[PDB]
């Protein structure tokens, strides 16, 4: 009933794999060598869980391991286990575990468990009582009584949070295993292995589609695939290239590119904003290297965008620093500052709206998250006065980086009006012209020094004052 | 929007046997039949390779477990067949599966994900030269004069469905019918037109004679604001189109506005908004003019209105310039709607878009309201300043109104500039019936 035939998929079949792999053939260890693990008075772990974003494959990584441990396999939904009627899910449970332990040595796998793993006490109603019988005849049958040592269960979960602690007791699932999102050459082996059944090509670079795609899962990997399929028999050209490839991430991260009836002035417009956000970019160290600026409206967006792709450790973590984000609301102002800088105070538009809001919302955010320096950080106070108070930073923060963003779209008119026309013109632009054109018409742009030229001068100036200490201390004493 | 017909339209050109069946059909009470048809219908498809698949409101098989009876069941037993058959399904011969739906939130973001539902395709509503070729398409299957305008109807009426088009020539051949008339004339459309946009007129149904005349003030003047903001600063506002005081559907009164091209409609600089929101204190500004100091509740929406559109130009929009921190949701919300001031200049009004954050400083509070009430008064005494320098064309514009129970943006137009402004009063009250209109349309 539960059982299923032809699995063939092996660690072949999957990329993206891994250290995971070797727990992996650490389990096909299991089901190979465990004679040797009893006679050293090992008990074998049944309980093992893959936890990570959907999309991975952790299906795909159970019909894998149970095609290298050429043992049968078993993969229930646990949708079917929860019911309006009471006692028949148990029933469904005993009798997978009994086929399950009369198809030893055998491996079974149950997907979604926060179904059914859901803590007992948090829904008052039929269903959890159900949901609490299930759990309990899955607990007994798993460590309950003896008479197990050869079924091994495999499980699937995204939020890992929701489980019952009874459930995560080691004996039960003490192999906790996180299958992260893709790198950089796991998306590339993965598109690999997705597209070994097409024919492919020689000149055929998948570093450059990795890096387009950042921060995916495999299934979006896979449809990248799917659309490498589909859009080149417009053209009719002869084989595959790295450039459909980079339209179909094109396409697939924002949109399909649609092209309607458009005004002169609601290009300039647009290419007057998408210039100030590029260009009050280009000259901060988070948001320098701008690969693509275009005008051209997508699915959502009637607006350009300004693609930038900065570090992507420190912002995980958190180490960004102060400046990093008063330069960030100075981007998000600067739509405005060119508005008004062109149009006039009198006629501000409403284009710019959505960006002067996540400016005030970064200014908030950092003024409640102990980033300030008022007191120092304190977020919050008891009085009245000092929780007002709270908000005007957040206001003036606003103001500094607003008249900066100013300062820093007047010292830049001629690139300004030159990127301009150029947007107006072709309606797109690449990393190359634009910063040909930065370089040809830019302002001096003095860096400020990183820490470790700070950490330089200020370990000299104490290393001189430490001995100008010693030789007031030594001349004086001898 | 004709999305079945799109399918049935694939069906046709490519020759290929077409199975209809909606969602709602897949609902019962019993459970697992609804999995026994998923599977019956998915291998009469195989059999005949190819084939296209086809569910109509697939969402209601397919809705969203919500976290906000055995038929629940039911529909997840449903959605795990239908998936399991979609996923188990070899792409070599051809078998395409069709799913329409009305509304894409509530459909479960499992089929969403690629290799069930790969393509995604909206189905807009038509455009201008859409509704023409819809109204072409239709127009061939009942008898049609040579006076009919199609492109004005078409222009006229944005947003309409391709069904409600159908509707639109068939009430009209209803309407030909009630009136006896041998084909369709531009009378009878445009009755078609009254009777579903804002409904169909009654019969001697009055209130008195004052409560006419105030929602003929209120009206008369918003147009007439309307029309001095287009004749002297030039706005990039809409134009009259007719005025009536006879009640229709739930409307005692209406004034009809023409929708502009909507590519003016994305940047709403603050000229165009500060003439818009003088046009929607144009009826307040009608009755502080005629009766003097004595208003009523007629014109209390459109106050609403302009009081939170000054708010969305200070907080949302921050059109102004001293920055601020916050912005604020709207606590009356007013959908956009028919003939009634457009109030969707920025795709709709009392939409905010998630630019809201709660406030700390409750002093800043203050000084923005502080900022509103000074524009709403100085924009209040100037669009009452610009109504009472013509006070001769608005009387007779209104008597004409109430004499004629509706009147046009022509005859506006025409009563404009046979009373010129600073003419006094009595010019308008000698003449033997102020409420007589001698231009002929």
């Amino acid at each position: 009933e539960y059982l299923e035939r032809g699995v063939d998929v092996k660690f072949t079949d999957v990329a993206g794999l891994g250290k995971i792999r070797l727990e992996l053939e650490e389990i096909v260890k299991f089901f190979t060598h465990g004679e040797m693990y009893r006679r050293r008075g090992v008990k074998i772990p049944g309980g093992i869980l893959l936890c990570g974003p959907p999309g991975v494959g952790k299906t795909l990584l159970a019909k894998a391991v149970a095609g290298e441990a050429g043992v049968n396999f078993f993969s229930i939904s646990a949708s079917q286990f929860v019911e309006i009627y009471v006692g028949v899910g148990a029933s469904r449970v005993r009798a997978l575990y009994q086929e399950a332990r009369e198809n030893a040595p055998s491996v079974v796998f149950i997907d979604e468990l926060d179904a059914v793993g859901r803590e007992r006490g948090l829904i008052k109603g039929s269903g959890g009582q159900e949901r609490d019988a299930t759990l309990n005849q899955l607990l007994v049958s798993l460590d309950g009584f003896e008479g197990r040592g050869e079924v091994i269960t495999i499980a699937s979960t995204n939020r890992p949070d929701i489980l019952d602690p009874a459930l995560v007791r080691p004996g039960r699932f003490d192999r906790k295993i996180f299958i992260p999102k893709p790198g950089l050459i796991g998306r590339m082996e993965i598109l690999q292995v997705h597209a070994r059944k097409k024919p492919m090509a020689e000149d055929l670079d998948y570093m450059a589609v990795a890096s387009m795609t950042d921060g995916m899962v495999g299934a979006e990997l896979a449809n990248i695939v799917e659309i490498a399929a589909i859009n080149m028999m417009r053209d009719g050209r002869t084989e595959l290239t790295t450039d459909d490839l980079l339209q179909a991430a094109q396409i697939e991260e924002r949109g399909m590119l649609d092209r309607k009836d458009r005004s002169l002035e609601t290009w300039r417009q647009v290419a007057i904003n998408e210039a100030a956000m590029a260009v009050v970019a280009v000259n901060f160290p988070d948001m320098k290297n701008i690969e693509f600026l275009t005008i051209n409206p997508r699915a959502g967006r009637e607006l350009g965008y300004v693609r930038v792709k900065m570090d992507h450790i420190k912002f995980k973590e958190g180490m960004l620093s102060r400046q990093s984000i008063l330069d960030h609301i100075t981007v998000q102002l600067a739509p405005r500052a060119a508005d008004e800088l062109w149009y006039g105070e009198d006629q501000l538009s409403t284009i710019w709206a959505e960006t002067s809001d996540n400016a005030r919302s970064a200014a908030r955010s950092l003024v409640l998250g102990g980033l300030s320096d008022k007191h120092h950080g304190l977020n919050n106070f008891w009085v009245a006065d000092r929780i007002n108070d709270i908000d005007v930073e957040a206001l003036r923060i606003l103001n500094m980086c607003y008249e900066r963003a100013k300062e820093i779209l007047g010292r830049n008119r001629t690139l300004m009006d030159e990127v301009v026309e150029k947007l107006v013109q072709k309606k797109s632009l690449t990393k190359q012209e634009f910063f040909t054109l930065v370089e040809l018409y830019g302002s001096s742009k003095p860096m400020p020094p990183s820490i470790l030229e700070l950490r330089k001068i200020k370990r000299l100036e104490l290393e001189e004052m430490v001995l100008k200490l010693d030789m007031t201390t030594a001349r004086n004493s001898s | 929007c004709g999305k079945t017909l799109v399918a049935k339209a694939i069906a046709g050109e490519a020759g290929v046997p077409f199975y209809q069946m909606a969602g709602s059909e897949f609902v019962e009470v019993l459970v697992g039949v609804g999995s026994a048809r998923i599977r019956d219908l998915f291998k009469r498809a195989k059999v005949n390779k190819p084939s296209v698949i086809f569910i109509d409101e697939i969402d209601a098989l397919a809705t969203r477990r919500q976290g906000i009876n055995a038929a629940t069941q039911e529909r997840e037993t449903t959605l795990n067949q239908l998936l399991i058959e979609l996923d188990g399904f070899d792409t070599g011969k051809g078998v395409i599966f069709l799913g329409a739906t009305n509304r894409r939130d509530l459909l479960d973001p499992a089929l969403l994900r690629p290799g069930r539902f790969d393509r995604k395709i909206r189905v807009r509503p038509p455009n201008a030269k859409g509704r023409l070729d819809i109204l072409k398409i239709h127009a061939s299957k009942v008898k049609m004069s040579d006076s009919v305008d199609l492109s004005s109807y078409a222009s006229n009426l944005p947003g309409w469905s391709g069904a409600k088009l159908a509707q639109l020539v068939q009430e009209a051949a209803l309407v030909a019918v009630r009136k006896t008339h041998n084909s369709i004339l531009q009378s009878d459309m445009d009755d078609a037109v009254d009777r579903l946009t804002v409904g169909p007129t009654r019969i001697g149904l009055e209130l008195g004679h004052q409560g006419q005349c105030r929602r003929a003030t209120t009206e008369v003047g918003v147009a007439i604001t309307s029309h001095l903001l287009l004749r002297y600063e030039n706005a990039k506002i809409e134009r009259c189109d007719r005025v009536s005081i006879i009640p229709r559907g739930q409307t005692l009164s209406q004034v009809v506005f023409h929708r502009l091209d909507d590519e003016s409609y994305m940047f709403g600089r603050l000229p165009q908004l500060l003439h818009r929101l003088q046009v929607l204190l144009g009826g307040r500004a009608a009755e502080e003019v005629i009766y003097g100091s004595d208003t009523s509740k007629a014109s209390v929406d459109y106050l609403s209105d302009a009081s939170w559109l000054a708010r969305k130009i200070l907080t949302i929009w921050n059109l102004e310039n001293p920055m601020v921190i916050h912005g604020e949701p709207p606590p009356w919300r007013k959908r956009p709607q028919f003939v009634g001031p457009r109030l969707d200049f920025e795709g709709s009004l009392y939409d905010d878009y998630d630019l809201v954050e709660p406030p700390v400083n409750f002093n800043m509070d203050d000084e923005v309201a502080h900022r509103s009430e000074e524009l709403i008064s100085q924009m209040y005494n100037k669009t009452v300043s610009l109504l009472r320098q013509n006070q001769t064309a608005l009387l007779k514009t209104v008597k004409v109104l109430l004499n004629q129970k509706e009147i046009s943006g022509e005859a506006i137009d025409f009563i404009l500039d046979h009373y010129p402004p600073q003419t006094p009063l009595n010019s308008l009250l000698q003449e033997q019936n102020p409420g007589s209109l001698p231009f002929v349309p």
